[PDB]
């Protein structure tokens, strides 16, 4: 159909953010967690 | 205020046949409240009564470890059977509380006014909050291996806390003849037990790996992972406890396993009813 | 409407207070004759008193047990009977059959909890276990084959009065009886475990794991309960709906 | 004399089938009844054998509680064997004959005539009293349960006063350089076992919480209690040993359990034959 | 009527007295040479002697073998000639087959109980077991592979002269031959129990439950009988009383 | 041909880089910091970096598991899209399901072979076994529930993605993934057993046991692909053969 | 060279789908791949692995015992898998391959790399002639009964002579302080093992009832034994591994085991294609 | 029917004496044993 | 048939002289292993 190169193309884009975002992040709040020493 | 007129209506009951089955739930439910009691109560006792007589064997090692796991089994069965037939999640909590009130009512009559022990020295004590959350974990996710995994998890880890209360004042140390006690073991040793000795305590006794601040922490933990276990497992026995067939025989004289159906859980049978 | 056309307890209350006598019977005789009768095996007066309600166990309970089945197998309803029963009778029945039900549970509560817990508390204020020690005699002789007898009593009613039970043979009821009643033998081996190197000082100690194993049985409740329910469900679908009797005499044929 | 006509003419067999039946039998049964030596023997001796050699290995609390546990086990499934295909009473009685049968020949040809030990300090001896016991009850109930309760206490009680006219005569106290002996321990003592030594004998040794004068008792009910498990078990392990299927395949080469039925058997063949 | 158009039994009365020879020359070969040279296993004449027997029974069972395997395989019936089967040569083959577990179960009844208390018998006038001693011989090296090439070939000629045999697999007998089968490897476990820390004063040890387990495999005989007697009268009926062919071949099929 | 129509593995690679680096880190932090902080558990040193880590742990894994699987969640397949799914979709989908478990596998590899003779050389260097050594926080508290993210994530990308898995539960998958799921429980066992009566010294050692039966879960495998073969042939029977769709929707129905 | 091109015309694929089923091969066998590795190691090691780790430890009763019976288990489920669904004869092979990579990745970054332990005192060693022998047996046989039989006396008695080659040279005599040691027992008391102390090691210590030089030849065939035993068991388990169902619910809310079949497999399905 | 009602109304009263003549003997027959010493 | 009679009228002097030819060598061939200490 169409909806489905629309909505998988929508996903395929949407995936690849949630990764890199989740990248940075993960990295950033687990150093603020290391060099703060929380806990 | 529930919605008990629409599960009747649902289930097509003239009024003669409500009545019934009132009869038939007050009839059958004390039968299974005492029978859980019986039964449940022989289990624990014999697998796990003598750390829930005596004040001195409530350890940081085998008591919250044995306690639940022995615990677990019978709950895990009577949620299954509530559950799967009748869809209702009051198992666990039914098994404590059927078990507790077997051991009150043994500890009073067998121990207290007949072997004169005080009544403080024989607290079981509860097992209760780690069943009720079970039962909630069971409602709340509808999924009997979620509820296995997270609800084994709360059985096993909210014994010991959910028990403090009660026996961690008879923590409290004493000095007799120069020598450091507990008071649970002052006790023990205050009121004689002819039958038991000091050196037949299933108890703690230190290591030389062990780390005496995690104690618990780690029997805390042990005792839920055997529980995620022994649910499931009890799980599947449930449903051995459940099989209901009968050996029905002809001709050559063979014999044929046969099942009684209901009636009213077929197809079209309640559309024609009216 | 009429109740008593489908429903009556008068046996069930008879049976229940009666236990419930016996038990406290059980319990004053204990708590009356142990401490100074019951302390030494070797003395007259423990053979007078003790091994004297020995005796009266082992004379009274096989003459329950004669009578109770006896009756139940005596006034019989014959295959005609048992064919074209009235369903409202077959609810007072199934309803005769559950109090039968209630009343073996009611034993088996007497026997495995009460008179158990009081045992370990025999157990702590004297030296070593006995064999007819004040505890063993009101329940190892006494509550144990009780609720055997009734236990046989309640599966005979039900393959007697009802059809379903005379025709297939109730595979949980089977075992939710057997077990308790395999419980009494197992007796043998606690004696042995505790006269031998099985040890004696637990209460939950290995030799005693055989009454939790053979107890286990009596969780076959749940199908038990399945076969009363959907009898009971069948039975209100012909008797109050106007439905087919067909659905009573079609899954249990062979 | 017994109803054997009756039971040819309800076979439907012509004179030259019953003669082929006769010689089925005549070829099969002793092919049964040496393969009955040979495992029963094998399992016997290698499960309780060590009581069975030696008079001083017969105690009160051992021999009296293996021996009839292991020789429940092949018993109750050749009945269940003999009785659920042939309607055949004999089988706990024939194992045990066989059984007595093999033993014997190895006493004599084994131990006597090659090791130069002497007959009477090798009886095995008996356990046949409550096969037969057994066998009757298994008759005259025609319940396997019932059965298995009834035959099962008979078969563990009867085993020591069946086996006390044989090794009574046996416990006559002797006095050998001032120190007691059974007769049986000092035959024990007086023919050298080069392999087997005192300390090996796994007979009683007297307990502080042991009752002297009721072991032999307490051993004969806890023997009993067994069996009536053991003789279950095994009787649903008969239905294990009679299972007879091929595996049969075809096309993809897909394999698939397949049964050989009886053609008498169905419904309408026996009328169909004339 | 013919007897001999069905059966005939000089093979196994052939198998029968050969079998009981070959045991009565073992033991007198025991009783012979194991008090004389059987005692110590470091002497050359327990070497020539029974080391010796050893290597006979290690030549010539494996011959035996070779032998009786290669003739059943070699005068096989082709599935054209196990498809028109005379019923009555059927019922001849059933009896040879018959015949063949006959001879099989003598063998073990020669390796598992008669030369096996003579072995507990060899156990006591020794100081310790060793791994050739006389009894050894006799049946670890030769009862033990004389039953198994027995129940190889009783299995080789039903499912070669059998076609039921030849089409489906005798579940029953399967296990009724790897069981005795399979107690030779038990040896090993015998010999690593004896030499380690498994003990081996009694003869009813834990490590000599392995036989037993394994043999419990010869209580199969029920299901292989059951097939021979539903076999049986289906061939009775086919033969005598003039019943269809199709009884024969209608339940073994894919 | 069109490639790019039922294949797709930029995510499968993805996966595979990032969890090769992470390992790469463990055992970088590993080497660097454990002889010079990691062992004593009572310095403050020791909190800082193997305490810091380890709430790095566990702050970081939850947030995996919860972006993961509600990512996963959020973007579900509809009932109607998962009926009229493009079964050239459908074959991308389970590459991708394919993918997933491959990741899951490798987690499982990480976790289970390389960090656990890690684990037992560590145990060889130092006194005896803690709780939070060095080594536990990269597996126990890292590689366990790394993994474990990934199993459920492979389990519900299928569930969601694949109308077969929306459809019936995969008995096989289940167990593939609950095995190295229940396994990080087990190290409340490992723990019990090394601080008690269980023994520390050995590494195979019976406490040591638990993972074994729990990780033979993941022989499910089995299963797992015969339902992906089975589903990928009909697939390719109903793409390039030109056969009916119904047999993609006849065998999973109730 | 093979046949390759006659299966895949027989199996109708164009060339698409063959193209297609050549990246799910290429997709899937690394996966099984690193899931052998992972697995099969954490069993291997946390049943057998401490004899595996060091050098002293490989002795002349428990080492060649214990490796093959741990060994032959995923080997044999690995086996059935792939023999039964894809005709594939590289199961125990695959295995063993897959289990030494994962040992001597482990052994280079941990032990050595880590631990500072040398190379030669942490080789496992090799398992692989056996493995080799049993996937040789199973194709040849096609049989997995005498599979079972012959390929578990391989695997339990090559184990021994295909390792004597490594560990050979590590059994000549050194004598320190005038004491009498294996090259592997100096080795190891020279590297300090401070979790590992001598008591622990699980070896050969002689008997009374022991012949000294018959001691590999037993061990080498009781392992042998087991396996036979082993192999089979877990053939079974191979059954269990490959069950692939799915729960699927409807109406009254049931839920029905359901498989999802091949459509190639059917009767007419190939014929039909075209 | 009729033959129900009264079938069933001779073991009501029919089951309510087995219950009295054995509820009395029972007692009288354990005492008898009691206060006699059979043994 | 006739096939039948004659391929089991060949099998029945074929497995007797099987038989009598394995005799005497098995006992030949163990002697000649017996007698010269062949090991
Ligand atoms: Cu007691
Ligand atoms: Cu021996
Ligand atoms: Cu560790």
């Amino acid at each position: 159909d169409a909806a489905t190169t629309q909505r998988e193309i929508e996903k395929n884009s949407g995936a690849w953010k949630v990764i890199l975002v989740s990248t940075a992040a993960f990295i950033v709040i687990g150093a603020i967690i290391w060099f703060g020493g929380i806990g | 205020i529930f919605r008990t007129e629409e599960i009747l209506k649902a289930a097509k009951m003239p009024p003669e046949a409500v009545h019934m089955s009132r009869l038939i739930d007050a009839v059958y439910f004390p039968i299974l409240i005492i029978l859980l009691v019986g039964t449940y109560h022989m289990h624990f006792m014999l697998l796990a009564g003598d750390w829930d007589f005596w004040m001195d064997w409530k350890d940081r090692q085998w008591w919250p470890v044995v306690t639940p796991i022995v615990g677990i089994t019978y709950c895990s069965a009577i949620m299954y059977y509530l559950w799967v037939n009748y869809r209702q999640p009051f198992g666990a909590t039914l098994c404590v509380v059927c078990l507790l009130i077997g051991e009150w009512l043994t500890r009073y009559w067998g121990f207290y006014w007949w072997s004169h022990y005080p009544i403080n020295f024989v607290t079981p004590g509860i097992m209760l909050p780690g069943a009720l959350m079970l039962d909630f974990t069971l409602y709340l996710t509808r999924n009997w291996l979620v509820t296995a995994l997270v609800g084994g998890g709360f059985f096993g880890l909210l014994f010991y806390p959910g028990n403090w209360p009660i026996f961690g004042p008879t923590h409290l140390p004493i000095v007799v003849e120069g020598t450091l006690l507990s008071m649970a073991d002052y006790m023990g040793h205050l009121y004689v037990r002819t039958g038991t000795p000091e050196y037949v305590r299933h108890i703690e006794q230190g290591s030389l790996r062990t780390f005496g601040g995690h104690t618990t922490v780690i029997a805390a933990f042990f005792s839920a992972f055997v529980s995620m276990l022994m649910f499931t497992v009890w799980w599947y026995l449930g449903k051995v406890y459940c099989t209901a067939f009968f050996y029905v025989k002809g001709k050559r004289g063979r014999i044929v396993h046969r099942n009684d159906v209901t009636a009213f859980g077929e197809e079209g049978f309640p559309e024609g009813i009216k | 409407y009429d109740m008593s056309l489908w429903y009556d307890s008068k046996f069930y209350k008879f049976g229940m207070i009666t236990m419930l006598l016996v038990a406290i019977f059980w319990v004053w005789y204990q708590r009356y004759f142990a401490y100074s009768h019951g302390m030494d095996s070797m003395e007259p007066e423990f053979d007078r008193v003790w091994m004297g309600l020995w005796r009266v166990h082992m004379a009274i309970m096989p003459l329950f047990a004669l009578v109770t089945w006896g009756w139940i197998l005596k006034t019989r309803d014959t295959k005609e009977q048992l064919d074209n029963l009235d369903p409202k009778l077959e609810i007072k029945r199934y309803f005769y059959y559950m109090m039968w039900l209630g009343v073996y549970i009611f034993g088996v509560y007497w026997g495995g909890s009460f008179f158990t817990e009081q045992d370990a508390s025999w157990h702590q204020v004297i030296i070593r276990d006995t064999s007819f020690t004040p505890s063993h005699v009101v329940m190892f002789y006494g509550s144990f084959p009780m609720y055997i007898v009734c236990g046989v009593a309640t599966y005979l009613y039900a393959m007697t009065r009802l059809p379903l039970f005379s025709r297939g043979i109730s595979f949980p009821l089977v075992m939710a009886i057997a077990g308790p009643l395999m419980i009494l033998p197992n007796v043998g081996l606690n004696e042995w475990g505790h006269a031998f190197w099985f040890m004696e000082e637990l209460f939950s100690a290995p030799l005693h794991w055989g009454f939790v194993v053979l107890g286990w049985a009596g969780l076959f409740q749940g199908g038990v309960a399945a076969q009363i329910i959907t009898r009971y469900s069948n039975l209100t679908d012909v008797v109050w709906n106007n439905q087919s009797k067909e659905i009573l005499n079609n899954r249990i044929v062979a």
